This record gives structure tokens, C-alpha cells and sequence, in this order.
DNA sequence: TGCGAAATTCCATGACAAT
DNA sequence: ATTGTCATGGAATTTCGCA
DNA sequence: TGCGAAATTCCATGACAAT
DNA sequence: ATTGTCATGGAATTTCGCA
């Protein structure tokens, strides 16, 4: 601190000081002749208590904080000495954004089957009609087949009302859901065990993995309003027919409808393809299980240009899901226990509960 | 002439009437004739009108080509006769007193009628919760002549629930007994 | 319709059908024989019902209509029919999404001189603080420097109470703000006319319109929230506090601060600069006007791959601003009367009123 | 020694009372040193509270190294002492019936007064409603010493409201008659 | 073995959202 | 104890029809 | 007239929003 | 009758200190 000043003034060489400047003495502060001007060099014991009162007038970040200290003063390395500090403010590292975007999302594989997977959400509340509010949407996830049911409420009571009449068909293995109280409710595990059904949940606040129904929720919407256009809005009796609508289209991209993966032949609807009349129907599953098992799959996008991915020990912040007004996005650093898959983490929250969590809900904690 | 496939034909009866579950008094039989896919519907009478909003659900998910029935009243009316015509399905009845539909569908018929029967007995007033579990089981029952359940001919692929237990459908002492009860 | 197919069947070569092909006669209708197998030719007459039934099933777009349409028919050139339908269908026009980009930003020139132009908005509703719930926030364009007013409503009346206060120290040429009730009201016009005020709107619905004080904002909030971390959020004291530390912020891009935009020299704050000192005033103020002029400026960025740019006539649709439940997104078609500039258009509304509007709420319609 | 700037040093003192203006009785007044730059802040008293009051708006914009009064009771105070000590800002006192400031300051200071009376004549009720105007007449005031107005010195512009029209500051015969009544 | 036009494929854009 | 998706309509690319 | 390290500059990312 | 903006902190680039 001020030993280090000592040495300095009567021109004996310190590490970090440049020789070919003049270390002066003037109003009982060491000072230095810079091409910038006249700066103070506060003794090393006197520079945090400075770059402290210079970060916390605004807060500032790292140049911009420098920019205020190199008013008055110079040291050597002053920018590390800011990044000490930054790295420090508990206001800071949980109110800022992050700089650095998600690494490039995962293209799950298509379920292999019909009935491997489900996936199922609610859409509403919507205008009411006929008493109802609410339509529970289940998704085959090989086939792109849907179900609709009209609710009261997107309750565990409906759910399963509409579950035991769609499993009268088959029973899935898997039923993927996001964390609405309807299917993380201890009744509705019940319903599932008793079952064989597994149930996956998404991370929470992340809907891109419940993406498959949660784009089939736009078709549907974008439906329904077509059809409703000029009319008010009795939706409960277009229900059956927007199902059948949507699970006899085609996509682009497959050349497939819905329901041909489902059952390799059209029934008796509009435009019917009749393609396979001259097979026999086991002509007709063989060459259906060909068609399942070469659709087009999608691959992992570019990662951008600055983009992060998760290290096992990494310190991280997991987004404030619902934060009050004037009060921080972030919560505070924690540790990152497993990396799942690179979009996909398990960390120790520092109470400390087991978290998984997704990482477009992270930021990795800024100046490490 | 071309191979037959499942939604060519359906062929559609009441069964009942059985002691009330909640409500409910028949079900509508439906079976898809070359799979020999069932679905089953509650009904509170074999009316049109029950017809029309049971089969309303199941043409939501696949419309038959043809459905098959016999005269009864329900299918009979000019109601059901638009409601098929607006879907562009064709009507067929078996003439009065001379049932047919075929061997398959026949059999087929025939295990609802025992199976129902076997469970309704102990509990006669629960099978609308049952359902479901005898649909499952109908439609993953291996079939004798085709090689297959009607499950796999409908989709392509064995299923979640195999019913590896091709059971008795025959009453056993005790219920026998106690359907004798039952019915008195 | 039945005439060109009759000179069809007995080979007579048609424009459009390829002569190469065998077209027959079949249970009454025109057939024939395509690699895809056999395919029914429907009269002329019959085409446009039929592109219309294929559509209808599900307001599909062109490849998926065309897949279900191929089922049972060819004829010449079926996605000119399918498109033509496209561009009539009324409810598909209103309620599908684009699928083009707006074209690159404009990056405004900086107002020459401090006064020349004010942003202002309001921030709010807050957290109760002393009864008052919002801030009025007046940004200076050319300077950024910014000055804060608590309000009990968004309203003219507090507004111009606010107004009056600052522009004791100057009147500005031009006040820039967005349609808020407060600014729009003829109460808040006569102020400014009164004081050769002239008031300037943005496009509605377009925020980044006033990207100067939206972007203020954020700065604002996110000093409030980290100096109100584990307090409770009493906001009104700390307004002049932040209103002082956002001012004498520096801006890495600019190595300047608000404040030292507006006066050229630092007054009484920490870290206060103090490199002209040994000039005159005189000499600060011509250094100033340099240090003005000279500040960086962005330059509108390159045009993503697929963006539209608007043309005088074009039919465009405008986004509806707060679409109910199960209604389309946008407004039926309308035409660019003025190009504006690239990014800011004039729309005759079919109507009709002209409205000024942002590319950003434009889509170009399709099918022409 | 070093040139004058904006900020070094402000003058700060109470005209009044004043008849009432909704509520208010005093303008604290405040000059810039080096530009002549004039703030006017109207209170209910001239009390110290009051004048950390105003003071803390200007504050919140630019904080003197300096400020100048006189001996007032407001100014002399250990609450208002340790108000500038918290900002940094060092207190200076002109001694006890000897006012003291500058020649702009003074000159400065005097057409304050004059327009004020002015104005005051013929509506004695209605100033604070005037107080933004007259700051910008005073601070858009060519200097003859400076050859510039306070405006121009403080942001280094000419400004949106030049005040091409120096004025009377004088009272016309019509307003002496009327201001006699006044002070009737 | 090549040309003009039609057909198909490619693919950026945006909207579904969430204890 | 998990993970984005896919209809849309101009454009880019391939194929078709003919010679 | 070149090297290692420090300083500066660059710049993708995201958040302010809106009759 | 108008129009995006700019703090942030890793990375990329330039400059500094020395010889
Ligand atoms: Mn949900
Ligand atoms: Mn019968
Ligand atoms: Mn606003
Ligand atoms: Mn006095
Ligand atoms: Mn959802
Ligand atoms: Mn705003
Ligand atoms: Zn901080
Ligand atoms: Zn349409």
C-alpha cells in the first residue's frame, strides 16, 4: 500500500508500475504524469473502497465503472480490480441480463410407434360456450394424431374423464406434460400407475419441450377462428370437427396426413388417397411401417455466435419466474451438478433442492 | 375385386338393456368388419338421437364407408338415414328377422355378449367404469383365422397391453349362482 | 369444360395436356393414366368447386391443398387454381401469420442539438409509493440526459404539471411521444402550441419508435430494482437519486455522459472529470461543440434473407392491435397509398381513413 | 488560478413574503456564478426545510462546489450545514450586514426584483403560474459584460425562446397608480 | 443432350406457449 | 431426471415434355 | 521492429415497451 | 405525416512497455 508508494517515489522499480513515467508527490498523494493528465495512485489498501463508491453511483459495469475511476486515479491493472468487484455486487449479478444466448436446441427423435409417446396441455380459458372453457389437447407424438376434449376447467377430475374414454382405444407408454396442477397432482400419478403409464414432465417455464402440442395449439386456434369468422364464437360444436379436420391434412414436409400414420389408409373423407386399393391390408402395414420409419427428421440447428453450454461445477442463475415489480429477473448463483443432455441441467439451488431445469431459464454467473 | 380394409364397412347393434351405471342403459356395438376393431358407447336408449351423438364422436376420428345394421328403430328412422347421407356413408340392413354380417363380426358379437355378462355379474350396476378395460381387451384378442389381434391390423404394431391371458368367458360356479340370483 | 375434353379423347392434341399421355373414358368421366397412377380430369368447369371443397377442409395453404386435391384429379396447371383460391379466401388472408420479414431498421439521425427534440412516456402502474404510481420520464435526444416525475395517473394534467417545471429551464423544438391518453388529448396540444411546442407521434403500436425513452426506461428500472434489493419498494425518494446517477453515467460507446453532453464540464459529483480545467469556458464550449458533432453513430443493419419492403399500391394488411379470443389477427386488405420511408408507410384502410402505420404492423398480402 | 465555471459556486437567497400564490409565499432564488444562470423555487416559509426542499430538486440535476448566502436563519442552521456536508457542497457566508456576491450576481439579482414587481402589479396573486416564464426571460437575457446570455453559457446553444425584446423592467404610469393601490 | 416451363423442394418466419 | 415444432408461400432447384 | 501483456474496441444479446 | 436503442462482458484487435 503505502510501502509500495515509498520505493516508488525515490525511483527504485515496482512490478506493474512502467519506470518511464515520474512518480511524483504532491498534496500528500502520491501522484503520476500520464498522457491522459495528472492521476492519483491511492495505495493499494485505499483501491477496493474506490472501485466500490464508483460501481455503486449507478451500478455500472465494467467500462463504465472504469471510466469514472480513471477521472481521478490510476493503478496498475485497475480493470481487474473492477471485475473483482462487479463479480461481487449480489444487486448486479442478480438484475442484469445475460449477454450469452442458449446453445443450439435438440431435435428429439420421433417416437418410434404410435402410442409410445403423448403429449398433452390445455388451451383456454376461451370464450365460453355451451358452459364450456377449456379443451385438453392429447398429441400422438409418431403420428402427429390429436384428440380434443371440451372442459370446465383444466382440472385432474376432466383429465381423466377424457383419458378413460381416449385409453378405451389403446394406452400409451409415455404421457409427456408440462407442470399445470391437472397433471402433477398425486391423483392423476395414480391414474397413470395404475395404468403402466409413465409419466415425463417438461422443465418448468419452458413450453418449446412440450413444442409437439404446443404447435398442434396453433392449428387448432388458427382453425377455429377461420371458421368462426363473422360468427360469435361457439367453438364446443366445431371441436369434433376441427379434430377430424387437422388429423386428415397433410404436412408439406412428410406428405402425410395424421392419420395415414396412424393407420396407413384414409377412411371415407373428402379426397381420400386410394393409392393402396390393390394391396392386401398386410401389403398395406408392411409398407406403412417402411413409410414410419423413413420420415424426415429435422437436425440440431448452428449454435450462434455467442452462445453458452453448461459445464458440470459452472455457476449459474436460474430465471425468477414470476417477479414482482421492481424486483430482480434473476435468483442467486448456484451450482450446476449434472449436465443431462447440453440443453438440459440438474443444479443444486444453494437452500440446497435438486433442480432440473432447462438451460433457456439459466444465465451463467457473470466475471466467474 | 379389391381386398377388403378397415373403415369399408362398420356394423353397429344396441345391447340392452342392462341395469343403470350412472346413468347409462345400452351400449352401442360398433365393430370396423375387416379389422374387427370394437368401440362401445353408453347410451341411455337405443334412439336415433343417442345414435346419432355416440357415432358423431366415433366419425370425429374415422367414417366408415358403409355401416351395417339391422332394422332396428333407431336406424331405421329418416333422422339417421340424412345424418349418414350428409357424411356420405351408405346404409345396409339385414332384412327383418335375419341376421347376418359375417363370421368374424359374428364371434366377435358374440365374446361382447359373454365378456359383458361375466363382469357384469358381482357388480352389475359398475360397467360403465369397465368400459374402457373391455374394450382393450376385445381389440387385443388374437384372432383364430387372421393372425393377428384386432389392434395390429388397425395400426401396424403390437400394443402397450397384450392380453397374454385368454381367459375363460364361461361363469363359474359361484356366479352362476349368483347371476341365478341376479336374475330373480 | 366437356368441349375441350371431348378433342381430348380421340387424340386431338390440347394445349396443356401432354400428348404423350392416353386419356380415356371411364364410368362417365375423363380419365388418365399418370406415373402416379390413374387420375381423374375434371371439365374446367368443375375445377374451381373443387379446389374450393379440398380447401375448405382445413383453410389449407397451397401444397397441402394441392396433396389433397392430387388424390382423385389432375388437370393443366392445378396450383394456379389452388392459388388463385388462396388469394379469395378471406378468412385465410385475415388470419394467417406472414411469413416475411420487416425490412432493416432506420437508425435516425441524433437531434443536432440538446433541446432540439424530448422523448417522453410513462413508466407504470409501480408499486404504491406515497400514492403515487408512475414516473413520467423526459429524455433529451441529442444529450440522453433525463429527467423524472412521480405521477398518480399517466394524465395530461400531471403531465403538463411536470412540463411546466422543466421547461422552466428550456423550451424544446419538438416533443416526440407515443398515443398515450396524455399526450394525444387536444387539452396537452393547446399546451404546446402555446409555447411553439411542436408535438410529433409515433406509428401506433411501435415502441421502438420511442426507443430513445423506452430504452431510458429500462436503465431506470434496473437502478430502482438493485437499490431496492431486500427493502421494501419505496420508489418515490430514490427518483431524484437515480435521475442523478442515470445522468452522470457514461455511455462505453460514447465516452461521455448525459450531463457532459448537456454542459461540457462535470458539476460537484464523484468522480467528477476535471480535464479542462485550465480552459475558459469559452474554450469548453468550442470543445464541446466538437465532442457533439462528432459522436458515433449505428447504421441501419443488412436485410434479413426474406424481408419485404413496401411499394405505393401494394395490398398490405394491418395487425389488429388487441385481438379477441378465436379472431383473426389481422385486418382485411388495404393499399399503400404514400411511402412515408422505408420503414413508415400511409394505408388507405378500405374504408376508408388514411392511417400512418409501421412495416412492423404491415403484412404484404399473398397470392398478390 | 484557474477560470470560472458553471457549478463552482451558487448564489442562493429568499424574496418575500409575496402575497399568496396557491399556497406559496417566497421564491428561494439561486444564480450560477459564472453563467448568471437563474432557478426559482416558490415556498411556503423560508425555512431551512423548505429550502433543502428546493435545493434537492436542483440537486438532482447539478450540484454546486459552492453556495453562497447571506446570514439568513435557513441558510445558518446545523440541519441545513449538515445537508451540504452530505453533498460535498462547502457553505460560504457573507458577514452580517455586509452583502456580498458579484457584479453579475448583484445586477443579476436586481432585475430578479425588478421584474418580478412588474408582474406582480395588476395580478399580485398569480406569479406562480409565471415563475417558468420568468426564468426564461432572465436566462435568455443578453449580458453586456459577457457577451452572452446565461443559456447559451450554460449549454453552449442558442436557444428555442430568445427574448429578442429588452424590455421595460420600468413601471408604466398606469401600474405606479395601481401598485400604490397595492400597497393600500 | 438442351431448352422453357412446371413441379417439387427448400427454408425463413412466426406462433403455440409457461406451477 | 430431460430434450422445440411445423404450416406457410416465395425462391431455388429439379423434373418434365419435347425435339 | 518484435514480443507478451494490458488496454481498448467490437458487438451479439436482450429488454424497454404499445390507444 | 414518420423513423429503435444502448448497457453489458467475453472476444478480437490495438497499443503499450521494453529492448
Ligand atoms: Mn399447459
Ligand atoms: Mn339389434
Ligand atoms: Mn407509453
Ligand atoms: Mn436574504
Ligand atoms: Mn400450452
Ligand atoms: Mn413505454
Ligand atoms: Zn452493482
Ligand atoms: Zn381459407
Amino acid at each position: 500500500l503505502d510501502a509500495e508508494l515509498d520505493q516508488l517515489l525515490q525511483g527504485h522499480y515496482i512490478k506493474g508500475y512502467p519506470k518511464q513515467y515520474t512518480y511524483f508527490l504532491e498534496d500528500g498523494k502520491v501522484k503520476v504524469s500520464r498522457p491522459e493528465g495528472v492521476k492519483i495512485i491511492p495505495p493499494q489498501s485505499d483501491r477496493q473502497k474506490i472501485v466500490l463508491q464508483a460501481h455503486n453511483l449507478a451500478h455500472t459495469g465494467r467500462e463504465a465503472t472504469l471510466l469514472k475511476i480513471a477521472n481521478l486515479y490510476w493503478w496498475p491493472n485497475m480493470r481487474k480490480d473492477v471485475v473483482k468487484q462487479l463479480g461481487r455486487c449480489q444487486q448486479c449479478l442478480i438484475t442484469n441480463a445475460s449477454n450469452k444466448a442458449s446453445g443450439p436446441i435438440l431435435r428429439p427423435d420421433r417416437p418410434q410407434k404410435p402410442f409410445d409417446k403423448f403429449f398433452i396441455d390445455y388451451i383456454g380459458p376461451l370464450p365460453p360456450s355451451q358452459g364450456y372453457l377449456y379443451v385438453l389437447v392429447v398429441v400422438d407424438g409418431m403420428t402427429g394424431f390429436t384428440w380434443l376434449y371440451p372442459t370446465k376447467a383444466p382440472s385432474t377430475s376432466a383429465t381423466v374423464k377424457s383419458l378413460n374414454v381416449l385409453t378405451s382405444i389403446a394406452i400409451p407408454k409415455v404421457i409427456h406434460s408440462d407442470q399445470g396442477a391437472a397433471f402433477t397432482s398425486s391423483t392423476f400419478a395414480e391414474w397413470a400407475k395404475e395404468r403402466g403409464i409413465h409419466l415425463e414432465f417438461s422443465t418448468p417455464y419452458h413450453p418449446q419441450s412440450s413444442g409437439k402440442v404446443e404447435r398442434k395449439n396453433s392449428d387448432i386456434k388458427r382453425l377455429l377462428t377461420k371458421l368462426l369468422v363473422g360468427r360469435p364464437t361457439k367453438w364446443y360444436d366445431l371441436l369434433p370437427v376441427v379434430q377430424l379436420a387437422l388429423n386428415n391434412t397433410y404436412s408439406p414436409v412428410l406428405k402425410y396426413t395424421p392419420h395415414q400414420l396412424l393407420f396407413g389408409i384414409d377412411s371415407n373423407t373428402p379426397f381420400a388417397n386410394q393409392d393402396t386399393l390393390d394391396l392386401t391390408r398386410e401389403e398395406e402395414l408392411s409398407l406403412l411401417q417402411e413409410i414410419r420409419t423413413s420420415l424426415y427428421h429435422p437436425s440440431t440447428p448452428p449454435a450462434s455466435s455467442r452462445s453458452w453450454s453448461p459445464v458440470v461445477g459452472q455457476l449459474v442463475q436460474e430465471r425468477v419466474a414470476r417477479p414482482a415489480s421492481l424486483r430482480p429477473r434473476w435468483h442467486k448463483p448456484s451450482t450446476v451438478l449434472k449436465v443431462l443432455n447440453p440443453r438440459t441441467v440438474v443444479i443444486l439451488d444453494h437452500l440446497g433442492n435438486n433442480r432440473t431445469v432447462s438451460i433457456d431459464n439459466l444465465k451463467p454467473t457473470s466475471h466467474q | 375385386d379389391r381386398p377388403q380394409k378397415p373403415f369399408d364397412k362398420f356394423f353397429i347393434d344396441y345391447i340392452g338393456p342392462l341395469p343403470p351405471s350412472q346413468g347409462y342403459l345400452y351400449v352401442l356395438v360398433v365393430v370396423d368388419g375387416m379389422t374387427g376393431f370394437t368401440w362401445l358407447y353408453p347410451t341411455k336408449a337405443p334412439s336415433t338421437s343417442a345414435t346419432v351423438k355416440s357415432l358423431n364422436v366415433l366419425t370425429s376420428i374415422a367414417i366408415p364407408k358403409v355401416i351395417h345394421s339391422d332394422q332396428g328403430a333407431a336406424f331405421t328412422s329418416s333422422t339417421f338415414a340424412e345424418w349418414a347421407k350428409e357424411r356420405g356413408i351408405h346404409l345396409e340392413f339385414s332384412t327383418p328377422y335375419h341376421p347376418q354380417s359375417s363370421g368374424k363380426v359374428e364371434r366377435k358379437n358374440s365374446d361382447i355378449k359373454r365378456l359383458l355378462t361375466k363382469l357384469l355379474v358381482g357388480r352389475p350396476t359398475k360397467w360403465y367404469d369397465l368400459l374402457p378395460v373391455v374394450q382393450l381387451a376385445l381389440n387385443n384378442t388374437y384372432s383364430p383365422v387372421l393372425k393377428y389381434t384386432p389392434h395390429q391390423l388397425l395400426f401396424g404394431i403390437d400394443s402397450n397391453t397384450p392380453f397374454a391371458n385368454q381367459d375363460t368367458l364361461d361363469l363359474t360356479r359361484e356366479e352362476e349362482l349368483s347371476l341365478l340370483q341376479e336374475i330373480r
